[PDB]
Order: C-alpha cells, then structure tokens, then sequence
C-alpha cells in the first residue's frame, strides 16, 4: 500500500462520504456516537413505561363516576370499612404515638 | 313506484329516509300496492324486501298481508307476521 | 358561510344511508380517513419536510466561521461527516447542534488562544 | 394512586436522563479526541461531573411495568419473568408457546 | 406438582369452558391463542405496547360490564384494526348490550387512536364443556 | 421496441368501485349498523329506535367524558394522524383583544 | 325484559350468493352460516364442540369470505387499472439490454396502526457493468475506486445508501454517487503516472 | 406521466402457524393464475427462538420452562408488473391480508439512464 491507494481512499471519501484526511479510532468514536441517536432519546428507551398515571387517575374517575365496578377498591374499603368499624381506625393528623 | 323504488337505494339513496317515518310511509304504501295490486311472486319478495328489509308492519299493514295472502291461499305464515306485529 | 355549513347539513341529513355489507363497513372506514392509504409505504407523512438528498450530504454550506488547515477543522470534518451518516435527526436538528459547535468554541477563546493554534 | 418510589424514581430517571441527553453528547464529543488537547477535555470533565444527579442513562434500571422487579426481566417486552409467564401460561401472548422441542 | 391456570377437579360438580379445561402444555396441540398479533414475529418493532394494550384492554372490558363476559375476549389484531368478538350471557336487553357497545367503541377508538368495530355473539349461560 | 404506458392514477375511491361496489344487497337484510347475531337484533321500528339512540347517547356521554378531561386522550402512539381523534376547546386564549376575544368567545 | 329470535340460517334460501353473505374477513358470527362444522378435541364419550360459543373458531379465521366465484368477480371487476408487460420485454437477457440498471426498494407492515419501519428506507442499486462506455483505464479506475462494492464474478456493482430516511433521496444519492463515479472513471489525475 | 415499472417485486409472508399462510398462498397463486402475475412458491427454512424462564419464584434452580417462538417463512417472486397493475395486486394482498402474517415488499424498479453521465465534466 501506498499514495495510489492513499489518494483512491481519499477520493473515496469525498466521494462517498467518509472524512478525507485520516484520523485516529478513538476519534473515530465521536463520529460513531453522531452517526446514530444518543441512548436516552429513543422511542423504546424514555417511553418504557407508558405515563401510567393517567392509566391510575383514569380508573380512579371512572370507578368515581360509577361506570367501573372496581371490585378490589370496593373489596379495600370494605374491610378499612370493618377496620374503622371494629374500633381501630387511622389516628388524626396530630394523634399518635405521642398521646 | 317503480320511479320511487329504482330511485330508493341503487343509484342515488338519497330518496330513502330523512326521518324514521319517510322509510316506514315509502316501505307501508309499496308493500300494500304489491301486496293488494300485484300476484304472488311480488308479495313474496314483499315479505323478503320491505317487511324484512325494513322492521315489522304496521296493523293496516298487516291486515292488507293478511288479505293479499287470502287471496293467494297462504295462511301457513300468519302466525310468524302475528307475533312482529304483536 | 354559516348557512352554506347548515346546508351541508342538509345535504348529510338527505344523502343519509344505511351499510348493507363489511365493504359497506369498509366504505364508511376508508372514506372517514381512518385506515391506512393502500397499498401501504412507509414514508407517508414522515417525510423529513422535504429535503434533498444534497441538503443531508453536502453540508459545507453550514461551516462559514471556522479555519481551513489545522486541529480543530479536522474536528469539525468529523463532526460533519458524523452528522452526515445519521439518518435518525432533520437537517434542522443537525444545523442546531453546528451553531452549538461554534457557540462553545469560540465561546471560551481563553484555552483556544492559548492553545498555540488560531480558531476562527 | 402510584405507590411506590423505587418504580417512580425510576421513571423520575428516565424522563430526566431524557432531558439531559445532547449536553452530554456535546460534552463527550469534547472528551472522546486524542485531537483538541488536553485542558479543553478537562473544564469537560468539570463540567460533566457537575451536572446533577438522575441525569444520567447509567442509572437505568430495566424494571417490570407490571410489578416492578430490577431482575428477571425480558427486554423483549419489558416485563418479569412472573407475568410473563402468567400471560403466557394463560394463552394470551402469540406465538409463544410452551416448549415440547 | 405443577399447577398452572388449569383446573383441578375436586368432583363432578364444577361446570367449565373449553378453554379453562386445557392446560398450557397443550397450546399449540389443542388449544388457540387469544390474542393473535404480528408483534411477537421476527422482525417486528412496537412489541411491549402491544401487550400493554392487551392486557389494559381485557381488564378494561371485564370490570365494565359486570358478568357480562362468559369467557374472556378475542383480540384479533390486523394494523388499524382491534376487533372484538366476545360471548356474553342472555340476561340483560340489547338496547343497553348496543349503548355499552357503542360505549367502548367511542372509549377505545379514542383512547387507542383506531378504528374498532366490536361483534357479540351471545350464549344463553356460562358455556360448559366439562363438569370438571 | 420498449412501449411505455403513462400511468393510470387513481385513489382511494377507486378501489371502493373496484371491491365494494362488485357486491349485491343483501337478502334477509337488517340495516348494517346493528348486529346480525340472533338475541340482538331489531324486530320492531321501536326496538331499532332504543338500539341507534343507545348507540348515540353512549356517544354523546363518550364526548362529554373526553371534553369533561382533555388532558387524558393526548398520548399519541398512531402516526397518520386521524384528525377525529382530539377533542374540542371552548376556552379563550385572548383577553386583552377585542376582535379576537369577541370571536374566540362566541364562535369558538 | 326476554324475548326470543331465531336465527337467519332458516331464513336465508339455498342460492343465495356469498358475497352477499360473506363479503369481507369476518370475526365469524355463526348466526349467518349454514354449515354444521364441529372443531375441539372431543371428550371419550362424548362429541366436539359445536359452532356455537366455539371460541376456537373465533381464533381461527375461516376462508368462507374469499368465495372463488367471488375472487373471479373482484378480479374482472380489477380489470381496469391494468397495464401489458410489453411483448419483446419478456426475455430478460432483452430486459436487461433494454434496461441494465434496476432499483429495489423495502416496504413491510405492523400490527397496530404505528406505521414506521427503519429497515425501509435503503435503495441498494444494482448495475450490471457490460453495458456502459468503460474504457480501459476507466474501468481499471472504476474496480480501484469502489473496491468491494462490485461482484466480480457476475458483473454486478452494488451500492447500499442508508445516510438520510427516504427512499428517493437515497435513490438520487445512489445515481449521485454513479453520476460522480463516472465522472472519476475518465479523469487521469497527476499521480496516476505514479503508479 | 409515465409509470414506474418493475422487472420484479416481492411480497415475503411469514406467520406462526403453517395452516393460514398455505391457504394464503393458495389464494395468492390463483390470484396470480387468474390475473397473469407469474409467481413461484418457495419455503425458506425455520427459525425457532427458545429461551427460559425460572420455573419457581423464590429458589428452584434445576427446574426451568422454556418457551419457543416457531417463525416459518413463506415468499412469492412477483414478476414483469407496471407500477399501476402492482398496485392493484398489492391492494389485493393488503385488503385481505390475516391477522398473524407478516408482509415485507420489495420492488425491483427500472431506470434508463442518469443524466450528466452521458459525456459529463460535472
Ligand atoms: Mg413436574
């Protein structure tokens, strides 16, 4: 190998697009982290979890205005409605271990 | 009625319902025409192409299917168009 | 024109009918814009406003205010031609982050001056 | 109701470390370079290591989106080993299939 | 001792489906799949989302209609389409069966941006196929 | 030699007179907007009266729903873009104005 | 309260034609069907499942909507938009001394109504390299300029273009690239005595 | 304006079961019998993903389930077509296209020449 391969491989690269004047790998790096997408921006990546909140509020609403029939939450309430029944219910903002 | 019918559905079907009446007035008077005016053959595509295109008769309409059939000897489904109209 | 929409109205409320078929289902899914434009493609609408190959190749048309021979043209060749291989980001995108690139580096001109090498 | 803040936190980690993506990229374009010497690289280095914390893609966790657990877990369809093979043992999830070979 | 999703018949007195009475060694031998989707192919994009909305969307169509369901739904899946055929118990009118289904018609085609078009077929009771 | 043919370019009615149109009315029909399975179909003009307004209060209770929260339908996952798909706003933007707040606050 | 409908598989007559019965891909309701079909494994003593509440038969998607004489009836009804593959281009040895440069292109599908596919925007271009004006050295510089982009065997230069998402923008870059490609082949440059 | 025309196209479907896209070839090859599109039916060979799973929750290592993924493979070779008469084959694929099919189309299209690549200098 020689400048006939030298002066091919940099008319090459003119022409094809690849930088012209030789460089190192390790700025070869920078060109390899332009040439895709950083890691966060994906579409797969930042949107792994669905905004999940809108899922919860969205039942939440549903089940308020009785259109959902949210068995676990009726199921929750009954038995905080048998454990606020029974005599053993949450303290008040201000009871607790100090009364 | 044949302007009316050709109009209906095939080339342009604007001429079908704007309310629910226009559909059950245009279906009860053709129906009646090719029950009480026209053979057998009419009358049964009249029981498979207005009363079945469209829902149940009407009681005038029914009376008119129940006398078109009396004149064509047919009282065998009676009971089918008596239980739509009831 | 308030009556010319109250007479498309009328004229929804004549020219009102009903589906006799799933083509028929299919008629009313296809002329309300919903499904797909077949037979299908890819590029539909996603279309990267336009450009010419040549507005993603050749981009020495973004490089004005920087040297000619040196260090620090050779690094910005190879931020150009890094950006010229990604297909993932618009020719907007690409131009916001040169003008990064000029910004930074002839905003701190102390370390670049004293780096022995003139930057334009 | 969200619950929990191991979940939240890494949710908080995703969308933050979403934020801060092409300053890092800038940041480590004026590390990576045996080219552009050596002080330039290094008010990089200060300015990299002074960004906040949650900012960035180090700290992702790959957990479940139905029970939040950091192992176990496919990538495939981001979530544990427990649900999946709930869904799958249950006849939902296509083409999956128990092995027989 | 393995136990799936199947049943254990403790007598001759629980009535069940055809789909409860096999278990998941016999999915590809005598069974089918619910859903049925392109996501789980090689190679396909979109595949976590694809099962999300599976899963939200059965829950979803369970806790509405309370009973409503005698087994659990086919979601059949072909681009912009998400079509419902579900078997549903003869009790209540189809004046309210056609304003639920309209309901989630409207619900689903705007919250998962595609056109949905949902089909019943309705079953007088629980369907059996085993006193197991 | 090499003929060419210019194209012939059509759209997307085209193919509804190509397959859909290719087909003959149906028999035994009920209107199509209901079911055809067996417990739910209309057999009087008030059953399919009950039937298209269940469908369209359901409706109209689905739109009231999504204006009632606006903010709950604007994740979007499709790509093409069906315009039907977001809801509609009666808010003004514009106070200070004139012009813009009588219209922004009446036809809006 | 309860009511009480038969279904249409009495009602429907024995001729009634299939596109109107079954125009498009059904989820198979089995109210409209007349055919008595049984699908599961049956139980020892006892028979498979019926059509009705079969879920198995949800599932599984029937071909009943792609009726034959119906296929026939959509087919001379799609006679319209056809064009004729021209007569002396069936040979392909003529195709090719007609036309020796061909363009692939990439389209797939997804289930969901996403669109996007990244794997479809590259336009590989394939020249078969006996039908241009290569001269000697130009040829020479044009295997020297390229390298392994060209099948040496078969005669075929193939060039991949993936730099920018679109399928005709990496189309023109491929013609680009041939355009400046034969542009080079010819030009004799100063170190090429240097050789 | 002219058509774009194609020497060759392809349409390559692959599914989970071998039963649907058998019937779907059968449907395509008499759709190409009785149009004059001139196809040939070939199989590429299978792939088979597995992959395991702990069958257990809190500790029983020696047991796993494992799970496949049978992927099959099924082309068409779609020749000698105009870019009109593709588009109604294609449409004909694309409104009938099942529900656990794949499709991926790749067209093979013509060009005579580019332009200043006659005599050019630039
Ligand atoms: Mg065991």
């Amino acid at each position: 190998l020689s400048e006939y391969a030298f002066r091919m491989s940099r008319l090459s690269a003119r022409l094809f697009g690849e930088v012209t004047r030789p460089t190192n790998s390790k700025s070869m790096k920078v060109v390899k982290l332009f040439s895709e997408l950083p890691l966060a921006k994906k579409k797969e990546t930042y949107d792994w979890y669905p905004n999940h909140h809108t899922y919860a509020e969205l039942m939440q609403t549903l089940r308020f205005l009785g259109l959902y029939r949210d068995e676990h939450q009726d199921f929750m309430d009954e038995q905080k409605r048998l454990k606020k029944l029974r005599g053993k219910e949450k303290p008040k903002k201000g009871e607790g271990k100090r009364a | 009625a044949y302007q009316v019918h050709g109009l209906l559905k095939t080339g342009d079907n604007w001429k079908f319902i704007g309310p629910d009446q226009h559909r059950n007035f245009y279906y009860s008077k053709f129906f009646d025409l090719i029950c009480l005016m026209e053979q057998i053959d009419v009358t049964l595509k009249w029981y498979e192409d207005l009363i079945p295109s469209a829902y149940f008769p009407h009681s005038q309409t029914m009376i008119h299917l129940l006398q078109a059939l009396d004149v064509a000897n047919r009282l065998e489904v009676i009971p089918k168009i008596w239980k739509d109209s009831k | 024109s308030l009556w010319d929409v109250e007479f498309a109205k009328q004229l929804a409320t004549v020219n009102e009918q009903p589906l006799q078929n799933g083509f028929e289902e299919l008629i009313q899914w296809t002329k309300e814009g919903k499904l797909w434009e077949f037979p299908i493609n890819n590029e539909a609408g996603f279309d990267d406003d336009g450009s010419e190959f040549h507005e993603h190749i050749f981009l020495e048309k973004h490089l004005e205010s920087f040297p000619k021979q040196g260090p620090i043209r050779h690094f910005m060749e190879l931020v150009t031609c890094g950006l010229s291989k990604n297909p993932y980001l618009s020719v907007k995108q690409k131009v916001e982050h040169i003008e990064w690139f000029r910004n930074y580096f002839n905003e701190k001109k102390d370390i670049l001056k004293e780096s022995n090498i003139q930057f334009n | 109701h969200y619950v929990d803040w191991r979940m939240w936190r890494d949710v908080k980690r995703r969308k933050m470390a979403y934020e801060y993506a092409d300053e890092r990229l800038r940041i480590n374009s004026l590390r990576k370079n045996t080219i552009l010497p050596k002080i330039l690289q290094d008010v990089a280095d200060e300015e990299i290591a002074a960004l906040p914390r949650d900012s960035c893609p180090v700290r992702i966790r790959n957990r479940c989106v139905m029970t939040s657990r950091p192992r176990g877990v496919k990538r495939r369809w981001r979530l544990s080993r427990i649900v999946f093979r709930h869904l799958a043992d249950h006849g939902q999830l296509s083409g999956i299939q128990r092995a027989t070979w | 001792k393995n136990r799936a999703a199947r049943v254990r018949v403790s007598k001759g007195d629980k009535p069940v489906t055809y789909e409860e009475a096999h278990a998941p060694h016999y999915i590809a031998h005598r069974k089918g799949w619910l859903s049925l989707h392109t996501g789980n192919l090689d190679g396909e994009d979109h595949a976590a989302e694809r099962t999300v909305e599976d899963v939200f969307l059965r829950k979803f169509m369970w806790g509405t209609f309370p009973g409503c369901l005698a087994d659990q739904l086919v979601l059949k899946r072909r681009g912009n389409q998400l079509e419902i055929c579900a078997v549903v118990l003869r009790q209540l009118s189809p004046h309210k069966y056609y304003f639920l289904v309209g309901y989630s018609e409207t619900l689903l085609s705007y919250f998962y941006k595609c056109p949905v078009r949902l089909h019943l077929q309705t079953v007088p009771s629980k369907v059996v196929y085993k006193y197991l | 030699e090499v003929v060419i043919p210019k194209k012939k370019t059509w759209d997307k009615v085209a193919v509804l007179q190509a397959l859909a149109s290719t087909v003959n009315r149906d028999t035994t029909a009920v209107p199509y907007v209901f079911q055809d399975d067996p417990y739910l179909m209309p057999a009087s003009s008030l059953e399919s009266r009950s039937f298209l307004l269940a469908k369209k209060s359901g409706e109209n209770v689905a739109k009231f729903i999504i204006n009632s929260y606006p903010k709950y339908f604007q994740k979007d996952i499709a790509e093409p873009h069906i315009p039907c798909l977001m809801p509609e706003y009666f808010e003004p933007q514009i106070k200070d104005i004139s012009e813009a707040a009588l219209k922004e606050r009446i036809e809006l | 309260r309860r009511k009480a409908l038969p279904p249409r598989t009495e009602k429907m007559a024995v001729d009634q034609d299939w596109p109107s019965v079954y125009p498009v891909a059904a989820p198979f309701k089995p109210s409209a069907v007349p055919l008595p079909v049984r699908m599961g494994y049956p139980v020892k003593k006892g028979v498979p499942m019926a059509k009705e509440g079969n879920l198995e038969l949800l599932k599984i998607p029937n071909f009943l909507h792609l009726t034959p004489v119906a296929i026939k009836k959509h087919c001379e009804a799609l006679k319209d938009f056809c064009t004729e593959w021209p007569a002396a281009l069936d040979s392909d040895e003529k195709c090719e001394k007609h036309f020796p440069i061909e363009i692939d292109s990439t389209d797939y599908v997804s289930s969901g109504p996403s669109v996007r596919n990244p794997r479809a925007r590259v336009v590989v271009l394939r020249v078969k390299l006996s039908s241009l004006n290569l001269d000697d050295h130009a040829k020479k510089k044009l295997i020297k300029l390229v390298g392994e982009r060209y099948c040496k065997t078969t005669d075929v230069l193939t060039i991949k273009t993936d730099r920018c998402p679109l399928r005709r923008q990496n189309y023109d870059y491929a013609v680009y690239l041939l355009t400046v490609l034969y542009h080079e082949s010819w030009n004799t440059e100063e170190w090429e005595k240097s050789k | 304006e002219p058509d774009i025309l194609y020497k060759r196209l392809s349409v390559l479907v692959k599914g989970h079961d071998k039963a649907v896209l058998d019937s779907y070839e059968y449907f395509a090859v008499l759709a190409a019998k009785e149009l004059g599109i001139s196809i040939k039916v070939h199989e590429p060979p299978r792939k088979i993903e597995r992959f395991t799973l702990l069958q257990s929750v809190h500790i029983y290592k020696k047991h796993r389930v494992q799970y496949e993924m049978r992927t099959l493979y099924r082309c068409l070779e779609l020749e000698h077509l105009t870019g009109s008469t593709a588009d109604v084959y294609l449409e004909y694929i694309q409104r009938n296209l099942p529900e656990g099919v794949a499709m991926e189309v790749t067209k093979t299209q013509l060009e005579q020449l580019p332009e200043h690549i006659k005599e050019p200098i630039w």
